């Protein structure tokens, strides 16, 4: 995973976080939107997949 | 760490509560930046009202006052979160330590 | 406090007068004004883009 | 930029993309690494 | 013509309103609230806060103040 | 975007215009028990695909 | 002067940010974070983050982060 | 409507225009305490009466 | 041919909206579930819900859903 510096996060004031929105897409005719972030989701620290 | 008000008992004394079970909200909940005396400073998304309240067992009442906090913004563009790149202007902001008298 | 920078205007020129291709997602304050003996200074809250 | 197609390519797979949306970068006035960058928006959007 | 409250006149020749008609704030010097108007105190099992309202029997400590004056929550009995 | 656990109760957020998005020509909050079905696109749930 | 950041001016006669004058993230080599401003260090009732910024121990581990840094809620604290 | 239990953690939801609405001739947000008291209707809480 | 729901056309010769299909109810006479869909089989890193449905396993109970049904939060163990 990585890091990144967000316009805004927990205390406003623009900062760096593990978690960051890179894009946001909203093509979805039910609305439903997908997230590219900067933490990595279903792997483990040693990188092996876990949900 | 705590904040006082007189209770509703009969014997009329001042009780004492943890501040970290106030909150702040007008339409989502707020942010209490700081607070001092009879003062509490809060960075609030924009409503109709303001809500003032207590999460803490017989002291859970709460108080709402009709208040216009539109949102506002310092400059020429009604942006809704600060822009991370830009020019710098004169803003006018209150200062969060609580030694500062207005 | 940061304040954001609109896209620049692309600007189209013509026989005494001037097309600004404003372009910015938040609405805007344009304002404009001639140096002539009269200002006849405008205003307007444009949004999205327009001519 | 800003009018319909101001993206374009024979097909979506292909790597010869060509395009003119009016990107520019300017100067990163933070300390925090940044590439600031204006362009209109896509005028595919407008299109739409 | 209807008195200030739009509500009945009292013994004095003041009017009140149905709002205090019960309310146990006695707003005239003979009436209102002095007159017979039904209490009932709820079953033994339940419990009872400062004003003489009633709360269920499983609710005398939750953390969620069921009186208004917040008595089935204080650090007195919880 | 926003964990909110131990040391990291970090948050993130940028601004995207998510509109209200219904398919059809007619507007709901929540699609409707029934009536008709039209050819639509969401993303769907299963991992497995890529776009 | 007003230029870059509308601030000051530091003595290798750069343009330089009063915003980034008290951080730990340094700046220009001199007319800057060295005069520093008010960085008193609380009582030992505080609790001190990694930013250095104290916070009251009476909190420290309880669920809600306290410090810009995160650090009073670290279960390596807790 | 939802049943926060967790046991059968779930929830209900219809479409309803359910906008404030005002007795009188102001609008307010809240009951303010001073004015006319003017004729009204309200669903009495005591839950034994019946509409 | 297409038809009503713009789906498959089932073997009975009924137009059957095929968004019905996977779901472990025959909607066609013969045919439709029949043309089983991936029931994966997953292993005990995962839990078994009251439909069948895989979730993970650490999730058995933890005071919030995972389950259509909610059965990672049954009164069986919670
Ligand atoms: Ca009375
Ligand atoms: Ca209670
Ligand atoms: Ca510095
Ligand atoms: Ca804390
Ligand atoms: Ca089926
Ligand atoms: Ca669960």
């Amino acid at each position: 995973p990585y890091l990144g510096f967000c316009p805004y996060c927990r205390h406003s004031a623009p900062c760096f976080s593990p978690i960051k929105i890179e894009n946001v897409w909203d093509e979805s005719d039910d609305g439903s939107i997908r997230i590219q972030v900067s933490a990595q989701f279903g792997y483990d620290q040693a990188g092996t997949a876990d949900v | 760490t705590k904040f006082r008000y007189m209770s509703y008992d009969h014997d009329h004394d001042i009780k004492e509560d943890s501040v970290k079970k106030i909150a702040i909200s007008t339409s989502g909940p707020c942010r209490r930046l700081g607070h001092k005396g009879y003062f509490l400073l809060a960075q609030c998304p924009p409503g109709d009202s303001v809500t003032v309240s207590i999460t803490s067992g017989a002291s859970e009442n709460s108080c709402t006052v009709e208040k216009k906090i539109r949102r506002k913004f310092v400059g020429r563009e009604e942006y809704l979160f600060p822009p991370v790149h830009g020019k710098l202007v004169k803003c006018h902001v209150y200062d969060h330590l609580k030694e500062t008298s207005a | 406090c940061p304040v954001p920078l609109a896209h620049t205007p692309t600007v189209t020129k013509w026989f005494k007068g001037i097309t600004l291709h404003l372009t910015a997602t938040r609405p805007t304050l344009l304002t404009t004004r001639k140096l002539g003996l009269r200002a006849d200074a405008t205003a307007e809250w444009i949004t999205g883009t327009t001519s | 930029p800003g009018a319909f197609g101001d993206i374009q390519a024979s097909s979506l797979d292909a790597t010869d993309i060509v395009a003119r949306t009016d990107i520019r970068l300017l100067k990163p006035s933070v300390k925090n690494i940044h590439v600031p960058y204006t362009q209109a928006v896509s005028g595919y959007e407008m299109w739409k | 013509a209807k008195c200030e409250p739009s509500q009945f006149q009292c013994t004095n020749g003041r009017c009140i309103t149905l709002l205090w008609k019960c309310d146990g704030d006695e707003d005239c010097v003979d009436g209102s609230d002095e007159k017979n108007c039904v209490k009932k105190t709820c079953a033994e099992s339940d419990f009872v806060c400062n004003n003489g309202q009633c709360v269920p029997s499983r609710w005398k400590c939750d953390g969620d103040p069921d009186c208004e004056d917040g008595s089935d929550e204080s650090p007195e009995q919880c």
